[PDB]
């Protein structure tokens, strides 16, 4: 970046000495910090959980948030929509008219993240499978299975609402949830 | 003797530019670290419970 | 030295059904550590020295 | 005692003990971890004579022959009484009632 | 109403009132502070029959 790399200009950066190493240390610390940030956010579980092959959860339709196995990305329709709405400008790949990533020739490269998109999607899938099949039990110990209407009846007691409010309106609450998830893609 | 002071002017320009870029990257990295700590806290307290 | 794709975690399928629940019969009192910084070393710099 | 999940260690928080450290503090988070679980057949409600019965604090579980009320985080089976349950509605509206 | 200890003032939190301030906000945290305690002899359980 400083010198044209076809020259003895680099023989005068030794007169300053410890400055470029200080940037390389600082940017390395930033990069390791970003990988640590992704690891702290998404690696909340030590086990990769899966949904049962029969996706019936008392009338609650999770097909727009669970991963779609018919696509090679192994992502949900919402996640496949989210990656399409971000005009991503990274250059974390080996592959070499010119675009904005011709700034690599001035010494400005982009390092790829430690966790790929597929591994973050698998962490998200494990978190979703845990919170659907086991409630809050998998986050404070071993995963304990529970019916999802029974899970939602536990979650209604956490807001001061009795259990019979859910069970006498289970179809209504399932329909409201399925309508509200479907409006997320439209929004 | 004259190309040296001309390139010393240019090299000090590139030194200042790189130090400025790394200072903004450290500030934005602190902001992204705060946002990621908030995201991990929201993951643990909204998703896991 | 070997290189490998990282193992993302253990594999566990939760035995879900519409009329089965798992309840623990025992427990474990667990103590874990959390090391977390508070202060850093206070430095003073003389200008002319 | 914090109800925030994983804010004070992994598990259900009971206590924490601070310890002095060089330029920092070390917390010893005492948590409650469930262990040794068993599979039980459950039901949302019990139908006695036309009334629907729901647990006041616990959960209806079955060992295959008899139904019990136990607390949610520890297996402790109890006889289903009107002291353990409350009555709301009838048996025609709850999906999965037994 | 917050169950977080000392997040909304010292004591058992009941209410809080915001007030406008120059370049800031002032909260008036209404907390419940116990007072005038008395010693008693206690027991973990009572055995009847």
């Amino acid at each position: 970046y400083i010198c044209g790399d076809s020259t003895e200009c680099s023989n005068l950066l030794l007169q300053y000495g410890s400055f470029c190493t200080q940037l390389k240390r600082a940017l390395t610390g930033i990069a390791v910090e970003q990988d640590k940030n992704t690891q702290e956010v998404f690696a909340q579980v030590k086990q990769i959980y899966k949904t049962p092959p029969i996706k019936y959860f008392g009338g609650f339709n999770f097909s727009q948030i669970l991963p779609d196995p018919s696509k090679p990305s192994k992502r949900s329709p919402i996640e496949d929509l989210l990656f399409n709405k971000v005009t991503l400008a990274d250059a974390g790949f080996i592959k070499q008219r010119d675009l904005i990533c011709a700034q690599k020739f001035k010494g400005l490269t982009v390092l790829p993240p430690l966790l790929t998109d597929e591994m973050i999607a698998q962490y998200t899938s494990a978190l979703l499978a845990g919170t659907i099949t086991s409630g809050w039990t998998f986050g404070a110990g071993p995963a304990l299975q529970i019916p999802f209407p029974m899970q939602m009846a536990y979650r209604f007691n956490g807001i001061g609402v009795t259990q019979n409010v859910l069970y006498e309106n289970q179809k209504l609450i399932a329909n409201q949830f399925n309508s509200a998830i479907g409006k997320i893609q439209d929004s | 003797p004259e190309a040296e002071v001309q390139i010393d002017r240019l090299i000090t320009g590139r030194l200042q530019s790189l130090q400025t870029y790394v200072t903004q990257q450290l500030i934005r990295a602190a902001e992204i670290r705060a946002s990621a700590n908030l995201a991990a806290t929201k993951m643990s307290e909204c998703v896991l419970g | 030295i070997i290189a490998y794709t990282m193992s993302l975690g253990a594999e566990n399928s939760v035995a879900y059904s519409n009329n089965s629940i798992a309840i623990p019969t025992n427990f474990t009192i667990s103590v874990t550590t959390e090391i977390l910084p508070v202060s850093m070393t206070k430095t003073s710099v003389d200008c002319t020295m | 005692q914090s109800k925030r999940v994983d804010f004070c260690g992994k598990g259900y928080h009971l206590m924490s003990f601070p310890q002095s450290a060089p330029h920092g503090v070390v917390f010893l988070h005492v948590t409650y971890v469930p262990a040794q679980e068993k599979n039980f057949t459950t039901a949302p409600a019990i139908c006695h004579d036309g009334k629907a019965h729901f647990p006041r604090e616990g959960v209806f579980v079955s060992n295959g022959t008899h139904w019990f009320v136990t607390q949610r985080n520890f297996y402790e089976p109890q006889i289903i009484t009107t002291d353990n349950t409350f009555v709301s509605g009838n048996c025609d509206v709850v999906i999965g009632i037994v």
